[PDB]
RNA sequence: AAACUUUCAACAACGGAUCUCUUGGUUCUCGCAUCGAUGAAGAACGCAGCGAAAUGCGAUACGUAAUGUGAAUUGCAGAAUUCCGUGAAUCAUCGAAUCUUUGAACGCACAUUGCGCCCCUUGGUAUUCCAGGGGGCAUGCCUGUUUGAGCGUCAUUU
RNA sequence: CGUGGAGGUCAGUGACGAAGCCUAGACCGUAAGGUCGGGUCGAACGGCCUCUAGUGCAGAUCUUGGUGGUAGUAGCAAAUAUUCAAAUGAGAACUUUGAAGACUGAAGUGGGGAAAGGUUCCACGUCAACAGCAGUUGGACGUGGGUUAGUCGAUCCUAAGAGAUGGGGAAGCUCCGUUUCAAAGGCCUGAUUUUAUGCAGGCCACCAUCGAAAGGGAAUCCGGUUAAGAUUCCGGAACCUGG
RNA sequence: AUAUUGGCGAGAGACCGAUAGCGAACAAGUACAGUGAUGGAAAGAUGAAAAGAACUUUGAAAAGAGAGUGAAAAAGUACGU
């Protein structure tokens, strides 16, 4: 019963949700995450994984802060506003 | 360069009761098990892929190149080479065609 | 599972209102082609992992 | 030396690369001593340092660090170079003294290979150039 | 292997050398660029002479 | 319809105060109605309107604390210029420029003196 | 509805950050009533509901459609 | 002789080849140098009159302000008077803001929407208890400030 | 001989029908193939000289997809067992009510829970798919509704263990160590009564933290109630803790 | 002066033409798999225009048969060939 019963027994959790990758890679007892490496200072990435890498690199997220630098950098970080035409 | 070989296909080997190609792992999906990398297989890498440090330029000696186009000029004097390249000077005065210096 | 955690319940929540038929007005967008909802997700077909 | 961080001695490869205990680390100590204060002011700049005293255990550096964000050194024309980006940690990179000696840089014959840099005069002395009328 | 009445060639491509190949396409595109800035630093360097 | 910015600009802080307040009240009124009575998109304009006052509102707390703070040498960091990490760490025009005492009296001696050939 | 009719008892969908007092509070500001004791669950959709028992000196049901829903 | 099997053909099936498409891919070249403790990349949950997604946003939530343009948006609704106008728009631009819970992640924790401490303020008899509102407490290091330690150590009272 | 693309030329064919496909119809070539008619189609496409190659399949237990014979076949036989009638419905061996016959036989086919699932719960509508006969039934589909606590848990505590810190190793990712060769504080409180808050007695202190929904642990009971919640709501009667 | 399979903005090709070309021309690093690290698809084409078949009839319905739309239904959201 090395298969089919002693899967019947498979109930307990190694992994919960990740507080920063959100997979439930959090293995709970070494208390840390197999995908992102959290709760390290650094996150997880080797690079021999490069679909890893490219799965969660810049990008593939919402960018935030980062999308509009481009912009504000061609109009050379502007301070003040438009200042309104004629008639 | 990298096309056809973003897998981590193994060959299943034999007695398996399919060929040796190299297959995809894990399950779930029906890109699992199929072939992998090499010309025979859907999604595999082609044959000797294209490469860009072919030559593409052609060297021709300084001299043969002149000697092509002087040719080539010789000939546009020649009202049966110039009909028979396809233009229509059926019509013209004469040929070398020379024009006055206002144009 | 009987008491469960916040972050689960919440988890829970979302699933079930993203647990929904496709919003047939939108079958009548100018040059939409969505027909169904294809990420549709059903308690005993496949399992959320948590 | 630098005793190979490795199992119970073992190599498993070549027997070659079978050694263990005789094995010496390519930086100098010094190298090692600028790093590590270097790692802990992560604020300063790291300019210079210099052997002072050693027993059979040990060896101590005075590692000479800059402040950058100091307007005492901004201010100074002799020293505002390092206040630059281009120069953050540079005893990491092995750009100060300890670094371009270990990093064997000098003019010369004897220094053929690393002097352009070790790892760049080899790429460059193994790259195929490939014109467009090829030669 | 080793046969017929041939040249003994040594060719060094045992080591990835198709990883640091250098195929000069900007030939043309760098010419261009080394002259638009030959004319660029002419002018700015006033009657000097370059 | 809804308020307008320029119109928020002229009243006063405790004026556009209560405007907010009269107008989460209307919100809380059109909330319930839209419970019994199918689509309310007079909603949508008020919600807006909400933000268009607290937005203003700000505008003048912010510019308040701006000016009291004029050609004081530290303002807040929310009113310090963004641009970049980098850019802002970067050595200030003053200390980019300058020179030591032996380069100056050495630039002002033997400058790059413009000349040109042919006579 | 039936809680109100029969329990005197106003049903809020109440912010999910908000606490019993601060329901309490809000539901005394805003509709001039006495609150004798709040009840409160998460909805399984992720929304906060509260129940909300008014004193006998309050009919709910007034202040219902006095509020206007009913 | 049927039926049956087989072969050819027409029409009907099955299936999706062929041909023609192509807002995608691929390779070459040219110009540029801009992430983050002023909280980045990334994560979670939310946000629309009617939306599950993708896309966009953050309790001001498919957006607020500013500027340009000048009449749309459109599946239905609805507006809106503003259509010779500080003004449509799911437009463009973008210089002002907002920016939940997080994340290097900073009061301590975190399989917990768990538990502290300080200041201002508001209620309940309250400087001490409770509750609401606002603002705060990570580590390493540098310069400076204040308060200190050591017969390390100087000079003094007398 | 033939294919994708390129230079040149037939001012080449074409919506009055390009390409493609179908055709025991026709012609040419020993052949690779070429040409035509008829049908189908609907936006493109040829010939000749040349250039170029990701250029020709029957096979590789080849790759992907699609389809056969097998075949209406193997089979749909464990777990005692069903039957009459009414209702409903287009439709009833299979749904609902009624009756009969039976079983699980409290070591249960009964009444609750832990882990796990995550709405499956309840109501209304309802049968395209799914429930390997069926379906008007359903854990299915559609649309809604529903989980109420000072006292039940978590939250507090410590367990095996886990793990910050001063440090000590390690090129480094980091490893060791947990009172550890560390200057490691937080409380009684009067003074002062410019004040509710510096100061003055001062003892005490080989000291992070995380780790139990079965261990330890402050305190609730009965009756009533819902389509679905209740030691949570109602009614009554209590108790603990803090102030 | 040199590098540049990353980032932002561009111009291109005797490249590929949906089993090809990036894995992804599509709500593609999606759906799905796995405790986990990771693995990872399929899937483009009605018509110029929905004009997406009013109406009648048969049926419990789905649909059929007429009718109608259209250049065409030998284009019926199973949809070019
Ligand atoms: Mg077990
Ligand atoms: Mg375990
Ligand atoms: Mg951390
Ligand atoms: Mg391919
Ligand atoms: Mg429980
Ligand atoms: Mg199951
Ligand atoms: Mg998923
Ligand atoms: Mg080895
Ligand atoms: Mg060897
Ligand atoms: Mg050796
Ligand atoms: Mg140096
Ligand atoms: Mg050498
Ligand atoms: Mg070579
Ligand atoms: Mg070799
Ligand atoms: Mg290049
Ligand atoms: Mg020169
Ligand atoms: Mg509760
Ligand atoms: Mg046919
Ligand atoms: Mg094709
Ligand atoms: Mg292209
Ligand atoms: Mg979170
Ligand atoms: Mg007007
Ligand atoms: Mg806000
Ligand atoms: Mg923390
Ligand atoms: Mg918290
Ligand atoms: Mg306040
Ligand atoms: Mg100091
Ligand atoms: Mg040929
Ligand atoms: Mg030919
Ligand atoms: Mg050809
Ligand atoms: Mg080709
Ligand atoms: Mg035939
Ligand atoms: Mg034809
Ligand atoms: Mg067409
Ligand atoms: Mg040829
Ligand atoms: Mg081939
Ligand atoms: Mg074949
Ligand atoms: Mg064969
Ligand atoms: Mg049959
Ligand atoms: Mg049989
Ligand atoms: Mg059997
Ligand atoms: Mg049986
Ligand atoms: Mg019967
Ligand atoms: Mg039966
Ligand atoms: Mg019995
Ligand atoms: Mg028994
Ligand atoms: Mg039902
Ligand atoms: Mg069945
Ligand atoms: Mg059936
Ligand atoms: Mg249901
Ligand atoms: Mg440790
Ligand atoms: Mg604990
Ligand atoms: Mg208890
Ligand atoms: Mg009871
Ligand atoms: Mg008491
Ligand atoms: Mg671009
Ligand atoms: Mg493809
Ligand atoms: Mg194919
Ligand atoms: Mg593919
Ligand atoms: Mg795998
Ligand atoms: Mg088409
Ligand atoms: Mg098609
Ligand atoms: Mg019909
Ligand atoms: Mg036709
Ligand atoms: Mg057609
Ligand atoms: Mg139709
Ligand atoms: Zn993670």
């Amino acid at each position: 019963g090395k298969g089919t019963p002693s899967f019947g027994k498979r109930h307990n959790k190694s992994h919960t949700l990740c507080n920063r990758c959100g997979r439930r890679s959090f293995h709970v007892q070494k208390k840390t995450c197999s995908s992102c490496g959290y709760p390290a200072a650094k996150t997880r990435s080797y690079n021999w994984g490069a679909k890893a890498k490219r799965r969660h690199t810049t990008g593939t997220g919402r960018m935030r802060y980062l999308k509009h630098v481009s912009r504000r950098f061609k109009n050379g970080f502007q301070t003040g506003s438009a200042s309104k035409a004629s008639a | 360069e990298k096309a056809g070989h973003q897998t981590s296909a193994e060959s299943w080997g034999t007695g398996r009761a399919v060929a040796r190609i190299p297959r995809v792992g894990g399950g779930g999906t029906g890109r699992s098990g199929q072939g992998a990398f090499g010309n025979m297989c859907r999604g595999g890498r082609m044959f000797a892929p294209t490469k860009t440090w072919r030559k593409w330029n052609v060297k021709v000696n300084h001299n043969e190149k002149r000697y092509a186009t002087a040719s080539a000029i010789a000939a546009t004097a020649v009202a049966s080479l110039v009909l028979a390249r396809g233009h229509r000077v059926e019509k013209i005065p004469e040929i070398p065609l020379v024009v006055s210096t206002d144009l | 599972a009987a008491q469960k955690s916040f972050r689960i319940k919440q988890k829970m929540a979302k699933a079930k209102k993203q647990n929904r038929p496709l919003p047939q007005w939108i079958r009548l967008r100018t040059n939409n082609t969505i027909r169904y909802n294809a990420k549709r997700r059903n308690w005993r077909r496949t399992k959320m992992n948590i | 030396n630098r005793k190979r961080p490795v199992p119970k001695g073992a190599t498993y490869g070549k027997p070659t690369n079978q050694g263990v205990n005789e094995l010496k680390y390519q930086r100098s100590l010094r190298a090692t001593a600028e790093e590590r204060v270097g790692r802990r002011a992560a604020n300063l700049r790291v300019l210079n340092s210099y052997w002072v005293n050693q027993d059979s255990t040990y060896k101590y550096f005075e590692v000479i660090l800059v402040d950058p964000q100091h307007k005492a050194i901004r201010r100074d024309a002799r020293y505002n170079w390092i206040c630059d980006p281009v120069h953050k940690h540079r005893e990491a990179r092995g750009l100060t003294a300890t670094g371009k000696k270990s990093r064997g840089i000098n003019k010369g014959h004897k220094f053929n290979n690393t002097k352009a840099g070790r790892r760049k005069t080899w790429k460059r002395q193994n790259t195929l150039s490939l014109w467009r009328y090829r030669k | 292997a080793i046969s017929k009445n041939l040249p003994i060639l040594k060719n060094h491509f045992r080591k990835h050398w198709q990883e640091r190949v250098k195929v000069h396409f900007d030939q043309a595109g760098k010419k261009v660029s080394r002259r638009n800035a030959r004319a660029t630093r002419a002018a700015k360097i006033a009657p000097r002479p370059l | 319809a809804g308020v307008k910015a320029y119109e928020l600009r002229t009243k006063s802080k405790e004026q556009l105060a209560s405007q907010l307040v009269d107008l989460k009240k209307e919100l809380a009124e059109l909330k319930v109605q839209k419970l019994s009575r199918p689509s309310l998109p007079k909603i949508k304009t008020v919600r807006k309107s909400i933000a268009c006052v607290l937005t203003v509102i700000n505008e003048q707390q912010r510019e308040a604390v701006r000016q009291l703070y004029k050609g004081k040498k530290y303002q807040p960091k929310d009113l310090r210029a963004k641009k970049t990490r980098a850019l802002r760490r970067a050595l200030t025009k003053f200390e980019a420029s300058q020179v030591t005492e032996k380069q100056r009296k050495k630039q002002i001696a033997f400058p790059q003196r413009k000349y040109a050939i042919k006579a | 509805m039936k809680k109100v009719e029969d329990g005197n008892i106003l049903v809020f969908q109440v912010s999910m950050k908000a606490n019993k007092y601060q329901i309490k509070k809000a539901v005394k500001e805003l509709y001039e009533v006495d609150v004798l004791k709040v009840n409160t669950l998460v909805r399984p959709n992720g929304t906060k509901k509260a129940y909300v028992r008014l004193t006998a000196d309050y009919d709910a049901l007034d202040i219902a459609n006095r509020i206007g829903y009913i």
